[PDB]
């Protein structure tokens, strides 16, 4: 890995991984779990008022 | 009155600040209702049911 | 799939209804991902076996 | 340890001064250390090499 300047495209891959794991976590709690629950109380809502 | 209401008003600026921390740190800033409450009690209980 | 293959109109309710809920968690869920991404854009150190 | 053990204001404007920058950056790092955790409040699953 010394010699990243000399080897651009794993050294991107690895950043991307990276990043890419940490921000799904973040985005499974918020995001998923978010929609999980309000997801029913909208659709309700919504037909209801349709 | 008049001389207190300043300092009263900013101290109750405050203490909105901390009841909205408390809000994120405990609930995550969840908001609730109790329609919210039952309807996503009742749904887990229709799951449950079959 | 479900029971809504017909009734076009209560169909794109539920669609509806999904999308206005993610686009309502979008951008919390987006800042929240780059302020945990804020340590990886100042040092994404990367380990030889990543 | 250093030259300014005499001379307490000089001392006192050094140690203000350090005092006064991290009090400026506390509530942005704690937040930041709070929606950074938030994935780990709500599950914070235990591997089994932890």
């Amino acid at each position: 890995l010394t010699n990243k300047y000399y080897c651009p495209e794993v050294f991107l891959d690895a950043v991307a991984t990276k990043l890419a794991q940490t921000a799904v976590l973040f985005l499974n709690v918020e995001m998923l779990n978010d929609f999980y629950v309000r997801f029913p109380r909208e659709v309700e809502a919504k037909l209801h008022e349709h | 009155m008049s001389s207190k209401l300043n300092e009263t008003t900013e101290a109750i600026q405050r203490e909105l600040e901390e009841t909205t921390y408390q809000f994120k740190v405990q609930y995550n800033e969840q908001p609730m209702s109790a329609e919210s409450y039952l309807a996503a009690s009742l749904d887990d209980f229709k799951h449950q049911f079959h | 799939k479900s029971s809504f293959a017909k009734h076009p109109s209560a169909r794109k309710v539920i669609s509806d209804a999904a999308a206005t809920v993610l686009a309502d968690r979008s951008y919390a869920t987006s800042d929240g991902i780059e302020i945990s991404l804020k340590p990886y854009k100042f040092d994404p150190d990367i380990q030889p076996n990543e």
